[PDB]
């Protein structure tokens, strides 16, 4: 069997959030601000990817050229032997080559 | 007396400008004190839910960072030796627990490590964005435009007897400039309220006046919004980013 | 089983009117009223109202 | 201490002697002659469309909208606007108010 | 499957045809929502056609309840005592005037 029995705990959601109702503001600041901010430094999150999309090979070729100096040792050992399999993968196999 | 606003900006020869009626805040039923136009580029461009939903979902999702990931078969712990070997018992063929096929395993297609979700459409897009927006919440009865933002009193219950009054809506999006010279009233009586917010008008965007019922400007706005989203037409290509000197540019 | 009358959807004057014009007949509306109330549901009427004391 | 003024109804409905107002308040408002056409005159001049406007405004309590404030060009496009009447009932209390059938109920649960 | 569901023979009501033939519908109860998108269609059959389906057969007793509900229905009370019950859920006015009329 893999049904509940009950019915989940009513999940409210606060629409009128101090987040979700200042939710946008002050992008297209570039374009209304004289250019002296990017969009792009409005981004919080890793080093490696503020204003950078780049593939799973590129974001761990990234990750090991940018912040790869002060990671730990079995998890730079990790992204090393990550970079290797996926340069393989990518590289030598799968369909349309 | 009267406060008749016109367009500073070149209209064009043909596309008479569009009208706006000019309120204010400091009285309860003061209504129609004075009478604006506005940009008919800007305020009464194509529909364009199309251009709409493009900047929308580019809001959404340019500055988003999805930080799931998972262990694959080579992360998980243990697993580097060969159990029950290849050909002796009648076990199926395994030559490694923390195969994506044990309970325990690594995933074979999970999530993998923080990813980003980084683009950028067209300024030149996105500025015809906003005039859409603009232009909707015009065509709409949506947009208020007043001389500026002063309340007697700089209470929460003022300001929602207002918009109820006036029948507004629910979710205000109040427009100020720069930030700095909001009144104390307005700023006192919004920092309560919820569907009550106040933006400078930098940070004026698709995703706010779409979130919001109403849009409330003011007439220095209006001029600083039609002067930034006019700057994008008739405008050179780059040659270098607009952050430098730019002679005519400040 | 509970009755129809005692159902979300019902309106007796829509019922009775439906009723009538459903097997293309032109009842006398009130005579129609007559012809469903019954003497033992006045009787039951009576006895509850004498029993909870209201005229 | 101005707390709360009663709300107004959006249901308009235009007079009898609706012509004879607008032709008042249009000489009050220009101070010029009928000769030809007082019904063909233009709205350019922002200051008086102001005042044209806000005056039928103050009288008829039915205000123009900036969608249609934009395409008033002469004084015969508000007398157009000013005989639309439109009803501010709710479209539940119009269905009840129709023509219903007697085989037809509507409840509510609002 | 014939051999995995019942079965019944072809019979009327009350002999329907024989003398005057009567509608075996008796009700039709609407439950719509005031908002939501999927009694869109519902609203607008309600705000068009219901009235000159209950004009076209006096018959049938219809109700329109207009409750919040996320799954707008149509339910068939039928003279001989059947209950059937129908989604109008995201349905365009002339499907549901199609179902109407088929009930
Ligand atoms: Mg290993
Ligand atoms: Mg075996
Ligand atoms: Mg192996
Ligand atoms: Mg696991």
């Amino acid at each position: 069997i893999g049904i509940r029995l009950t019915l989940p705990p009513p999940k409210v959601v606060d629409r009128w959030n101090e987040k979700r109702a200042m939710f946008g503001v002050y992008d297209n600041i570039g374009i209304l601000g004289n250019f002296e901010k990017h969009p792009k430094e409005l981004i919080r999150g890793p080093i490696w990817l503020r204003g950078w999309k780049g593939n799973e090979l590129q974001r761990c070729i990234r990750k090991r050229k940018m912040v790869g100096s002060r990671m730990f040792a079995d998890d730079l050992h990790n992204l090393n032997k990550r970079i290797r399999y996926l340069y393989k993968h990518f590289n030598r196999h799968g369909k349309f080559r | 007396e009267p406060v008749l606003r016109k367009v500073e900006l070149p209209v064009p020869t043909h596309r008479r400008p569009v009208q706006a009626w000019v309120e204010s805040l400091r009285g309860f039923e003061q209504e129609r004190v004075g009478l604006a136009d506005l940009h008919p580029d800007v305020f009464a461009t194509a529909p364009r839910l199309d251009i709409l939903h493009q900047v929308a979902m580019w809001q959404k999702n340019f500055k988003r960072i999805s930080y799931a990931k998972t262990k694959t078969r080579a992360e998980v712990r243990g697993g580097g030796r060969k159990p029950w070997p290849q050909k002796g018992t009648g076990r199926a063929r395994h030559g490694s627990i923390r195969s994506p096929l044990w309970r325990g395993g690594g995933v074979a297609h999970g999530p993998r490590g923080p990813t980003s979700y980084y683009y950028m459409l067209p300024m030149k897009v996105r500025a015809l964005g906003l005039k859409v927006a603009l232009t909707v919440k015009l065509a709409q009865d949506d947009l208020h435009i007043m001389d500026s933002l002063e309340l007697p009193t700089g209470d929460p219950q003022y300001l929602t007897e207002l918009a109820h009054y006036r029948r507004w809506g629910d979710s205000v999006l109040l427009v100020d400039l720069t930030h700095e010279e909001m009144p104390q009233s307005i700023v006192e009586a919004t920092s309560r309220l919820k569907t009550f917010n106040l933006i400078p008008a930098v940070g004026l965007n698709v995703h706010s006046m779409l979130k919001h019922q109403t849009l409330v400007l003011t007439l220095p706005t209006v001029a600083f919004l039609e002067d930034k989203l006019l700057w994008q037409d008739s405008r050179y290509r780059p040659l270098y980013p607009f952050s430098l000197p730019y002679s005519d540019f400040p | 089983p509970v009755r129809r009358s005692e159902k979300p959807n019902w309106d007796y004057h829509a019922e009775i009117q439906a009723f009538g014009h459903r097997l293309q007949e032109n009842f006398s509306l009130d005579l129609l009223k007559t012809a469903f109330v019954n003497s033992c549901y006045i009787k039951s009427e009576e006895a509850k109202r004498q029993q909870l004391g209201i005229e | 201490i101005l707390v709360c003024p009663p709300l107004r109804s959006r249901a308009y409905t235009p007079p009898e002697d609706l012509q004879s107002r607008l032709e008042s308040y249009v000489k009050e408002v220009f101070g010029s002659s009928l000769p030809s056409n007082w019904q063909d005159i233009s709205l350019e001049d922002s200051r008086l469309k102001f005042n044209l406007l806000a005056h039928l405004a103050d009288d008829l309590g039915h205000v123009v909208p900036n969608s249609r404030l934009h395409q008033m060009c002469r004084v015969r496009d508000v007398l157009d606007f000013y005989n639309v009447p439109i009803q501010d009932r709710s479209k539940f209390d119009e269905l009840s108010a129709s023509n219903l059938p007697p085989n037809l109920k509507i409840t509510w649960s609002y | 499957t014939a051999r995995g569901t019942p079965s019944r023979f072809l019979a009327s009501v009350l002999h329907n045809g024989l003398g005057r033939y009567v509608q075996q519908l008796q009700r039709l109860s609407f439950s719509v929502s005031r908002d939501g998108a999927s009694s869109r269609g519902a609203r607008e059959f309600v705000e068009r056609e219901v009235i000159d389906f209950a004009r076209r057969n006096p018959g049938v007793v219809i109700y329109v309840n207009s409750r919040p509900c996320c799954v707008p229905r149509v339910v068939a009370e039928y003279l001989n005592g059947a209950v059937r019950e129908e989604s109008i859920h995201c349905k365009s006015v002339e499907e549901i005037s199609t179902l109407v009329q088929k009930l």
